[PDB]
């Protein structure tokens, strides 16, 4: 009996979009007193500055002690330079939080935000497109308890899907990241007379709904054993460990270098790329080693593939 | 009494 | 340097279905004592009286002051007249929230009805948060989320959907998605819906670019009507309520148009008149954005 | 005037998928601190072994007093015996949700558990709340929520859905979507899917209008069973159970009839029989019948 | 040897209870298909209305030619009026036999009927007191000979015990009457596609079972012969026939105007009350006539006198 | 281990009434055609004759073929001597079915009939009868007629204590075989002897006496009975028959596997001499296995 | 006016007889020819095994195609281990009908079949039928033969004490409906479950208590809905004089408030702390309507008590 | 004519 | 095609 | 030949 | 003590 | 020891 090495490819559209700056409008909340919402201002609870007349910020409550409590969204244009990287992290702008004790009550229990931009294709043709952005808010009550006295935001993970080109394109939220980290939350936790900043992170790829570029397959598919013996996977790894064989992670999620490889004993996989475009070489390949083992009790190891190929949307 | 959130 | 004027136009169904009566189930609910559903009565805390035997009411907990806490939706047959108008607000019914003081751990954390008619079923979702009560009256509200949810169904060949909106306080405009009621205290809403052409409900809309047409290009200003003699600073990337609707309109001259308002507030003849107003020179030059609101048929589109 | 006999007809496909032992993966999660995921072990805490490597459990928080709070979800791999059957409640695997105390702050806001099998994966969702403790015990029960999340696969050139139902207690018929677990305790549940045709999960149906064969009228009158000697009163827009399913009939004779059964307890020949009441406009009462043919088919179709 | 008068009488019970409306509820049946049970309607084959929510409905089969088969029994509440009057013909309500031609096997063998109806306890509260009915079922196979088809039913002669002011009282089941007529049976006999409606005759009296009142003596043990000629009654009737004597009749069943009696040729009787405590009125006396024979061959003619007398429960 | 013999006994009233001479008269009956009641005579069908005037007879329905069916009950007045013996069976009278074709529909379906007598005090029994003319079709056996007789009793004060008098059944003259249901063809008549019994008490009872054979027996304890039989069969020891009912001279054993036994006096009264005594056999087994016998002797008292 | 809730209470004997296995023995009938009683055997037509010596079985006619018609009763002895539970449905053995076609007129009408036990003390419960094997046709169903069993009784003393056993009738196995009668297609066999119930007293009868919820209300009244369980919010209409199904037992309330409440659930599947709950609407001379409920305790209670 |  |  |  | 939602 | 959730 004997394991075969496997070969599979994966196609990333590695592209962007020309797009204006964004601009973001509070549309719409629930419940609360004393609700404003404005362009964002260097007064001292007003949020910072953006290049644009969109209402940004967003406040409520009677305060207690000093300012009240809200949301503000300063966009990111001027690093954004115009562009939008297809199956990339992008910082769309930065979220604080502004946790103040307010008299209770006072607060809403929920909002939505409109992120608008124009999207320009070849010919100059510029299609306009709205993300709307929710926000379930919890204004708890506050005890001698902080962290129980915390308030807390919940950000859905909402998309919009436009046309370029004459093919589909979706921007996805994907949620909040502390800057310099690598982790994404969809909720925020926030302590009293404080302030939170986060980044915004998005994706935009192609078709209806966004997805990791994926490829999935079997190893055992063209591996060799008697007419009368089943094979089974007991061993799988990231990168090539041919010489040792592998043992366990059957089933498990095991990290490569752009990406993440399941794969199950009867042999099936799926590997997604999770990997930013840009971290993406050129002839880019993702090795897995995986051990095999026979009716017999014998094993035999090998090796899996997989080419991760920069594509374009017109190629695509 | 004076309860805030 | 000079800005023309600009035209469009945007289509708003105005129309209507002929309908049933509605009637209203509750179906099912996660967690709780004591739950029950029932066809409203005019017991004290019986819901009211509906001209059906669908189950409008549910209840819950074990009482510790009076009554069970609960939900109620009462629905607006008799005023509905056998009609849905599209793009058009419709009172569904009354909902009412009945917050009473349970024994801790009572109640239920949510629930669905559905609301079938004949031209169907809409499905609804709440999510329930019984609080604790405490010596704060604020936070010993119990709170009430809805789902905006939806149901597609076919006419004429032709596919509609009916969308939730929300709850709004009688004689007022806002609408909420969640609802807060005191301890001991009832809290009624009008259920507010939408019905429309296709397979989501979404409002009419139009877009464009007013530089298209210009001659020399940035947008500096933009304002609802004609400003045309002093020119317009500023709102630009704004919403900027029109009429009927609603603008933005940004830098680039790119801009959206949405009709928000009820068809039967919209006229024949209906035009929605916006102004605005600099080149590479510094130099400015005003114009106006006219769109028109045109009501058709159902048939027509 | 007379009330006539109906007739209808509802499709259920009743088959099975060859299906791997399935493999749960904890993925993401928001907030908490000490969080670990792995493969179930026998320690104290550890959650029960499970036939593969998947990580199985979630752990978090710094412990007040003995273990970590989190969750654990062992795979009904051994009973499924390799298959899924189409609309019939499927047991994926046990829920388990161990609340302890740990130290305020500590626990995650909600967490997301992959289940992959052949390769075919079903996400699922979690929205956690650890409860601030205090002296009332219910309030300071933590509560979970799960989606009703699906995935649509292909299947001999046709689509199926595998979709989340909601927790159940062992021996129990309820469904939640929450769940409620008091401190220095463990809860589980059974984790209830059901997989069907198409693009969304949705349990077979069938409508029709009873009155549109009738003779001369509103439909005054429904029940379960055959009650024609008799006739009915009430349960106009009403749920009414059958042996397979549930009806709704309107006033004006429209009607549901929904299969809620698993496949595996409709016989052959299997028929629903519901009676209805008539009434026309002279006041004149009649009654019938209205028989639905509950048809298992195959995915052959 | 001489004849002499003889004398006696006997207790009636003519008093009323105080009751409710009664009500009927179909509990059991044994085989059958479709079986249900339901309040009468107006509806064709619903039996007809009554004051009740009881199910007093019954019906089986599959019809073969238009409506199932059962049984109805609709209460005689208004006309009671409230009353239960004691040693007394009470007609509880009318049962109508249904017969329709089902299908082959379709029918029950037997069912059971509560009706439940209040009586003061006691401490004066009104508890409730339940007969019990049985009822036989013949679903006949149908031929060409339509007395041969017809379906047949039988009532049992059950009972219920209860107390009033610490005395018991059993309401009894006498049968089936066709109104207007004096026949009680215990079984009916429907043709096919025909209803049948009766009477339901019911006596309620004191004790543990119900039982007609009466009394006994010996006529002959009053009577004048020499000690070695002994005496034998050869004749009785009802009346006063004194003049002319009388023959025969000895061991039959003698109709007098409130009941019968049997005198056996050594001087023992029996008269038992039959008449409807109504029919009975103040100073009511049954006389009987009867002839002696001696051992001489010597005959002589007396009356037997029998008191039949009106008392209240009070009177025991 | 070893079975010690075991003794017990039972009573049986031996004993008379004086009676008067028994009337009968059919009192009530459901549906039917052309139903009459009357005293028997020798008309061809009119039953034979008794001695009273009671009402003997009844008949019904319209003849297709000769006469009417029904039935008639002549009583044994004469060889009963005015004597009711206890715990005896005593033949009340002749009962006859008269099964004739009637045109369909016109039969009874049930009736009624006293049957009184002095003791001086007048007692009355109540015989029920459920009547089933089946329609008749080529198959003589499905065409016949079919009697259902009830059980029913009266209980009766004789110097201050109660008897009662029961209905046992039919029987066929000169057989021993009592039902309860009769069976006659069209165009034929049957005959029964009508049994009755009467002892003391409110119910009529069979004599009878319980105990448990291994109470007295030696053996921890682990002991069963394995074997029962009339009679005395010591030498040989038994096997079987636990549980079964084991006839006995004048009546009836069972014998539980655990000791428990009752026995039952059936024969009449007249069978059962001075002095009886009824003998059994039965076997115990212990737990280890050994088994041993002996006898269980029930005297049978006459009082 | 003002309803007020009512309370009420009944007891439940909840205990255990130690028995004996249980011997049956057909001891008489009426008709037949070929007429035969025997301990059960596996010949084919033998009726199955049972441990005792009893003749369980009982055969008659003439065959014209197979077997002789019959009875046969097999006990449940090794499930019921020893004991007879009161209030508690009581399997005491599996009751089967041969039908077969034999001669006509060669059928039983009736007969009778001892069942003795020990309690040590013997008992015996004595079983009756009606038999009916119906002349057959090319009506199948008109063909069957039909068996009916009287709901007999034995009364027995126990520690000073009287008990009675019930005869309830037949059941399906793995149903709930019992029937009195059974009918049986002809060359066809139809086994049945025989239930029996022992409770106290001198004849068998349901526990059960009565009251009337007007009594403590507040104002002419009149009793205008009742239903199972807490339906205080909305209030009830309808079901007045209706038997109600609770959980444990069924309610009939009358319009003037009097009623019954009969406990029918197996002793097992009632609970310690038991608690039957109704609701009831009132309406008074005005007009005016008040609900309450009607709370009654199910006490499970020994013999002894 | 039938007869019973 | 048989009734009762 | 009958049969029951 | 009888906590309350 | 200190507040726990
Ligand atoms: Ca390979
Ligand atoms: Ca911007
Ligand atoms: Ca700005
Ligand atoms: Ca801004
Ligand atoms: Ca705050
Ligand atoms: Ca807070
Ligand atoms: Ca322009
Ligand atoms: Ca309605
Ligand atoms: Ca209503
Ligand atoms: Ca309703
Ligand atoms: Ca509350
Ligand atoms: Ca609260
Ligand atoms: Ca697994
Ligand atoms: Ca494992
Ligand atoms: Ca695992
Ligand atoms: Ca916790
Ligand atoms: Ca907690
Ligand atoms: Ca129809
Ligand atoms: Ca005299
Ligand atoms: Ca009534
Ligand atoms: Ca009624
Ligand atoms: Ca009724
Ligand atoms: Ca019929
Ligand atoms: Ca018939
Ligand atoms: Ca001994
Ligand atoms: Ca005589
Ligand atoms: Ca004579
Ligand atoms: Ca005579
Ligand atoms: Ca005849
Ligand atoms: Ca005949
Ligand atoms: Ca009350
Ligand atoms: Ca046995
Ligand atoms: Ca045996
Ligand atoms: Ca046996
Ligand atoms: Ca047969
Ligand atoms: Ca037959």
């Amino acid at each position: 009996s004997t394991a075969l090495d496997d070969r599979g490819e994966v196609d990333i559209v590695a592209d962007s979009f020309t797009v204006s700056g964004v601009v973001a409008n509070w549309t719409s909340w629930s419940n609360g007193t004393n609700v404003t919402t404005f362009d964002g201002t260097n007064a001292p609870n007003g949020g910072g500055l953006d290049n644009d007349s969109g209402k940004d910020q967003i406040r409520w409550g009677q305060p207690a002690s000093s300012y009240s409590s809200g949301y503000g969204f300063i966009d990111n244009d001027s690093a954004l330079n115009g562009e939008f990287a297809l199956n990339q992290d992008i910082i769309l702008g930065t979220f604080t939080h502004y946790n103040y004790p307010v008299y209770s009550g006072g607060a809403i229990t929920s909002a939505s935000m409109d992120v608008a931009f124009s999207v320009t294709d070849a010919h100059g043709v510029l299609t306009p497109v709205t993300l709307k952005l929710n926000f379930d808010h919890n204004e708890t009550p506050n005890t001698n308890n902080p962290e129980a006295s915390k308030d807390i935001i919940k950000v859905g993970n909402t998309n919009v899907t436009f046309e370029n080109a004459g093919a589909l394109y979706t921007l996805q939220v994907i949620g909040f990241r502390i800057p310099g980290t690598n982790q994404i939350v969809t909720e925020i936790r926030t302590g009293e007379n404080a302030t939170n900043s986060y980044e915004l992170v998005v994706r935009v790829g192609p078709g209806e709904g966004y997805e990791l570029p994926s490829t999935s397959g079997n190893v055992l598919s063209n591996d060799v054993s008697g007419a009368d013996v089943d094979m089974t996977v007991v061993g799988a790894a990231s990168g090539n460990h041919v010489s040792s064989g592998v043992s366990g992670s059957v089933g498990s999620m095991i990290a490569g270098l752009y990406g993440n490889l399941i794969l199950l004993a009867d042999g099936s996989y799926t590997y997604q790329v999770t990997a930013n475009a840009s971290s993406i070489p050129n002839d880019a390949i993702e090795i897995f080693t995986y051990t095999m083992k026979d009716g017999d009790g014998d094993t035999s190891t090998a090796l899996l593939s997989i080419n991760v190929n920069r594509v374009t949307m017109a190629d695509f | 009494a004076g309860w805030t959130d």
